[PDB]
């Protein structure tokens, strides 16, 4: 999930 | 203080919405930059979030999740602030760019929200809330909705909402008359966001049709996330009934 990317960065 | 000086220290700074002001109003152009504010303040909800007090001791999946489900309340919540703060509550400071007189919340098909958005900033002042309140009621706010079906470390999630209720406790220490009104004040946040999940909701769904242009994590949370709370299989945690 793009959401889920960013959170992870 | 050291609870209260995390919350200041990690408090969002301003965040710009890219809007033209400098042409007539129109509803697409309206939309498409509340939208781009929306996933600018996600950004800076998520860097805010990970730096909260005891916050990383969720799983990972509720960490993400909490922030999904509580990102309009806790926008709606520094929005109503800001408009106290900045203009005495007589626009919605949605952002130093995209300020709404009530012309624009006409205009914006979301009128009904955006006057009771109003209220909630003129309560800031009614209630003389001070700043510490703000600060320790709208971390309050992040841990506020949750899925019927349970989180995947729920017990974590119960004593860290405990512990912001407790620092609640201990910046309002005449005390239940104050908490009676701040619960009822944090209670009332539900139903806006609610009301602003709706539209935003009707809204991705006909916006190809009007025109609004939808970021991919706007569009991807309203889809995926959103609808879990219209749906029922998401809720929020209620101090009075409701
Ligand atoms: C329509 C939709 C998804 O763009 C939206 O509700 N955007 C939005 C953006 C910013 C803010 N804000 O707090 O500054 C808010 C709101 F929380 F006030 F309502 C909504």
């Amino acid at each position: 999930s793009a959401f889920s990317r960013l959170y992870t960065r | 203080p050291i609870f209260l000086n995390v919350l200041e220290a990690i408090e969002p700074g301003v965040v710009c919405a890219g809007h033209d002001n400098n042409q007539p109003d129109s509803f697409a152009a309206l939309l498409s930059s509340l939208n781009e504010l929306g996933e600018r303040q996600l950004v800076h909800v998520v860097k805010w979030a990970k730096a909260l007090p005891g916050f990383r001791n969720l799983h990972v999946d509720d960490q993400m999740a909490v922030i999904q489900y509580s990102w309009m309340g806790l926008m709606v919540f520094a929005m109503g602030w800001r408009s106290f703060t900045n203009v005495n509550s007589a626009m919605l400071y949605f952002a130093p760019d995209l300020v709404f007189n009530e012309y624009r919340m006409h205009k914006s098909r979301m009128y009904s929200q955006c006057v009771r958005m109003r209220h909630l900033s003129q309560e800031f002042g009614w209630l003389q809330i001070t700043p510490q309140e703000f600060l320790c009621m709208k971390a309050l706010l992040l841990f506020s909705i949750i899925p019927v079906d349970g989180l995947k470390n729920q017990k974590f999630f119960d004593e860290l909402r405990m512990n912001y209720i407790k620092e609640l406790d201990r910046i309002i220490a005449s005390c239940s008359r104050r908490f009676y009104q701040l619960t009822k004040l944090l209670d009332s946040v539900q139903p806006i966001a609610r009301e602003l999940h709706q539209f935003a909701f009707d809204l991705l769904i006909k916006s190809h049709m009007v025109s609004v242009d939808f970021p991919e994590m706007m569009a991807e949370i309203i889809s995926v996330q959103v609808p879990k709370i219209l749906s029922g299989k998401v809720k929020p945690i209620y101090f009075h009934t409701q």
